[PDB]
């Protein structure tokens, strides 16, 4: 039940600034006129974000699929009720666990459900004239949805001369899920206003997936009929460590990007904002390894175990050949290559492994027997072979190579 | 050709409601969004309202709050717009703008003709015409003009044509100004030798759409 | 917009005076620091 | 929201001249801003968006700069119909922030007025009403003044300007100014006269009429 609407118009992403906001309580403790020292994912100051709009030359309704990567910084500037849910998954398919977070009318629905999502999947609100307030009609987000769990429900995240700028943080932690917002009043017709704030934590759900993929869920004006309006902005978050000054109410005033510039990273370094006049000692720059070049001692005799296993005559099982080999590099790996042998089979030590493996005397017993006979090769094997000839001893065993010599 | 028209403007007592339409083709009225200013005459510009697909998610100006609703319309797709507490000092020419995109900031397109507003417990009077005579003993000067004034209509406006179509030479229109009685006056004029006064015959003819009033004057000397 | 080579390292953002003044910021070996 | 000074409010400069008008705000819009031109007895039109951006169907001529806080917004070769009203607007804390106008005029070639007076008919006289109005007709300089007098003595405190809009063949006004008495006032005198004056006449030039006949 999902419709297809291939008249999405494609154009290479939008840019701008993204100042210093993107700032969020890191931990639910309260701290009062502090300098604290963190070190998290956040969004690094003035940074490029890229700046999603639903704007025109062929209306550019935007509405594209944007890699969740590790977390993503969301801000919408909104007046007319658009933006309105979220797609998370690394596939975004009903192959691969996936979650949606529907701020419908009324609720807020969080599903991490097994969804078979529309190629083209969003809401649709459509007016009536009897009421005023829209009717959420359309619905079409999946095509089906199966093994649901964690299916959770709250009061709605709160809608706020002013444009109420939204501005939401996902992260996944360990399995949790953690949403940070803050709503606030704001001039500027597009782009966010010069000033600073903080989000609070609101919820960390305990969702137990995967994110790499996700996707805007947006409002259509159906006067099919499109549009849109308004504009929602995306960043990445990276590693960085960030000092903030929490004031006398617990409120964070100022943040500061260790990273951003050397001035930055100097304040980072004092637990301080204004510096003397003065030389200051802040990190090291220490060139990095252009390579690495792993050299290992030239070829020299090798153990002859083409002697052996291409020998022209092999002595009798009663009298096996117990051939001690050392002082020698073992090149197992062409044996171990060569597909002549019918089974290999190393104990304790896998094949794939046993290169760095280092041993101080090897003895190789070469025989032949029948292939029944091989399940005679057993720590203490019981039989009569076994028993009143070449028994293989019940403490560790080493590796079998046998391959089939009938003609 | 894209074209927004206004009409409903016109004569609401104080504290009457009214909708203004602004009838719209030749685009799509909801992928573009519609605006509201007003032209005050002899003024500056004053934005009302925005409308993006619905008229739920607007905006009005702090000297407008609670006076004028926007609205949309379905199928035939106009746009309306309702007033309500009018107040005398808000008189002036209102115009249903319109954009393009919106996500980016909003900058206007269409800019339609705009329709005129006023508000009074006035009556409405009919109006009347005043001849420009020339003089009959005139000779500080060998060209003379011929006019013809209509004086205390309200409102606008009022044409003239010229002796049946086979004369068309010295047409000159004036913009109009108030008068002491609150009504309108508007002059056409001419400016030629007056050898040809008496010797080519002037007709002005006056045309009032509002009382579709036709009268066919023509200038003669005084006795 | 400018780089220095001095006998105490290499130095980004400021650029080398002709004349002298009296030590503001010091650098090493007989280099000083705005203006 | 943001206060718009825009100078100057009027500006008189000849054909091919430059004109640049300055459009004033408040803090760093920077290159976010339009300009809309509106002809008298017209709807607006188009200029230019983001201050640097030529739309569909304006002419190459319209040229605009500025950017932060001052805008310059400059004609490159003056046309003889670009007489109009220019309006200066942005958006940022939503336009409510508009400007007070800026009107041009055209300087041009001078060329002497046409002059005559509009009486009273007996039309007119018959219902109780007389206007007494004498007209200057595209008179170049664009300033010009008309004097009426009532035997032969200045008058005022009844007396209006009509003022016609440019004139296309030579980018001029029309002014007619009126007098406004009854018909025993305009009765009870026995001249009447309305002067011109202008820089192309050395003298003015009076002309009169009489009611009466007398």
């Amino acid at each position: 039940q999902c419709v297809n609407l291939t008249t999405r118009t494609q154009l290479p992403p939008a840019y701008t600034n993204s100042f210093t906001r993107g700032v969020y309580y890191p931990d639910k403790v309260f701290r009062s006129s502090v300098l604290h020292s963190t070190q998290d994912l956040f969004l690094p100051f003035f940074s490029n974000v890229t700046w999603f709009h639903a704007i025109h030359v062929t209306k550019r309704f935007d509405n594209p699929v944007l890699p969740f990567n590790d977390g993503v910084y969301f801000a919408s500037t909104e007046k007319s009720n658009i933006i309105r849910g979220w797609i998370f998954g690394t596939t975004l398919d009903s192959k691969t666990q996936s979650l949606l977070i529907v701020n419908n009318a009324t609720n807020v629905v969080i599903k991490v459900c097994e969804f078979q999502f529309c190629n083209d999947p969003f809401l649709g609100v459509y007016y009536h004239k009897n009421n005023k307030s829209w009717m959420e009609s359309e619905f079409r987000v999946y095509s089906s949805a199966n093994n649901c769990t964690f299916e959770y429900v709250s009061q709605p995240f709160l809608m706020d001369n002013f444009k109420n700028l939204r501005e939401f943080v996902f992260k996944n932690i360990d399995g949790y899920f953690k949403i940070y917002s803050k709503h606030t009043p704001i001039n500027l017709v597009r782009d966010l206003p010069q000033g600073f704030s903080a989000l609070e934590p609101l919820v960390d759900l305990p969702i137990g997936i995967n994110i790499t993929r996700f996707q805007t869920l947006l409002a259509l004006h159906r006067s099919g009929w499109t549009a849109g309006a308004a504009a929602y902005y995306v960043g990445y978050l990276q590693p960085r460590t960030f000092l903030l000054k929490y004031n006398e109410n617990g409120t964070i005033t100022d943040a500061v990007d260790c990273a951003l510039d050397p001035l930055s990273e100097t304040k980072c370094t004092l637990k301080s904002f204004t510096v003397e006049k003065g030389i200051y000692q802040t990190s090291n720059f220490r060139v990095q390894p252009t390579e690495s070049i792993v050299r290992f001692p030239n070829i020299t005799n090798l153990c002859p175990f083409g002697e052996v296993f291409n020998a022209t005559r092999f002595a009798s099982v009663y009298a096996w050949n117990r051939k001690r080999i050392s002082n020698c590099v073992a090149d197992y790996s062409v044996l171990y290559n060569s597909a002549s042998f019918s089974t290999f089979k190393c104990y304790g030590v896998s094949p794939t492994k046993l290169n760095d493996l280092c041993f101080t005397n090897v003895y190789a017993d070469s025989f032949v027997i029948r292939g029944d006979e091989v399940r005679q090769i057993a720590p203490g094997q019981t039989g009569k072979i076994a028993d009143y000839n070449y028994k293989l001893p019940d403490d560790f065993t080493g590796c079998v190579i046998a391959w089939n010599s009938n003609n | 050709e894209v074209q927004l028209v206004e009409s409903g403007g016109g004569l609401v007592q104080p504290g009457g409601s009214l909708r203004l339409s602004c009838a719209a083709s030749g685009f799509t009225f909801s992928s573009y969004a519609m605006t509201w200013v007003r032209q005050a005459p002899g003024k500056g510009l004053e934005w009302v309202s925005y409308i993006s697909g619905s008229g739920g998610g607007t905006y009005y100006a702090d000297s407008v709050k609670g006076r004028f609703t926007i609205s949309r319309d379905n199928s035939k797709n106009t746009l309306y717009l309702q007033m309500n507490s009018l107040r005398a000092e808000d008189t002036a020419v209102y115009y249903c703008a319109r954009d393009r995109w919106a996500s980016g900031w909003l900058a206007f397109d269409v800019w339609g003709q705009g329709t005129l507003v006023t508000v009074s417990s006035a009556s409405t009077k009919g109006p009347s015409v005043f001849p420009l005579a020339p003089s009959s003993k005139s000779t500080s000067g060998g060209t003379a003009a011929l006019g013809c004034l209509v004086k205390d209509y309200f409102p606008e406006p009022v044409t003239v044509s010229w002796n049946s179509g086979a004369l068309t030479s010295g047409v000159h229109t004036f913009p109009a100004v108030l008068q002491s009685s609150g009504l309108y006056s508007l002059s056409s004029v001419v400016t030629v030798p007056s050898s040809s006064l008496g010797t080519q015959t002037y007709i002005c003819n006056v045309n009032h759409k509002p009382s579709n009033t036709k009268v066919d004057k023509k200038v003669e000397p005084k006795s | 917009s400018n780089v220095f080579q001095t006998r105490a390292g290499c130095l980004i953002g400021a650029e080398h005076v002709n004349n002298s003044y009296e030590c503001d910021i010091p650098i090493g070996a007989g280099i000083c620091a705005v203006a | 929201d943001i206060q718009m000074t825009q100078s100057p409010s009027s500006l008189s400069a000849s054909v091919g001249d430059r004109v640049t008008i300055t459009c004033q705000a408040s803090q760093d819009i920077s290159n976010y801003l339009n300009w809309y031109q509106q002809k008298p007895g017209k709807a607006p039109k188009l200029l230019i968006y983001d201050a640097s951006n030529l739309e569909t169907g304006v002419p190459s001529r319209f040229s605009g700069s500025g950017s932060g806080t001052d805008f310059t917004f400059t004609i490159s070769s003056l046309q003889p119909e670009d007489i109009a009203t220019y309006y200066c607007q942005q958006a940022y804390a939503y336009p409510l922030t508009f400007g007070q106008g800026t009107k041009v005029e055209i300087k041009r070639t001078v060329a002497a007025p046409s002059v005559f007076i509009f009486p009273p008919s007996d039309e007119q006289l018959k219902s109780g009403t007389a206007s007494v109005v004498c007209l200057l007709n595209n008179f170049y300089p664009r300033e010009a003044k008309v004097q009426w007098k009532v035997d032969n003595a200045l008058q005022s405190g009844n007396s209006q300007e009509s003022v016609t809009e440019q004139d296309s063949k030579d980018s001029t006004y029309s002014l007619s100014s009126t007098l406004t008495l009854s018909k025993a006032d305009y009765e009870k005198h026995k001249v009447y006269a309305c002067e011109v004056t202008h820089q192309g006449l050395s003298s003015p030039v009076t002309k009169s009429f009489n009611r009466g006949e007398c």
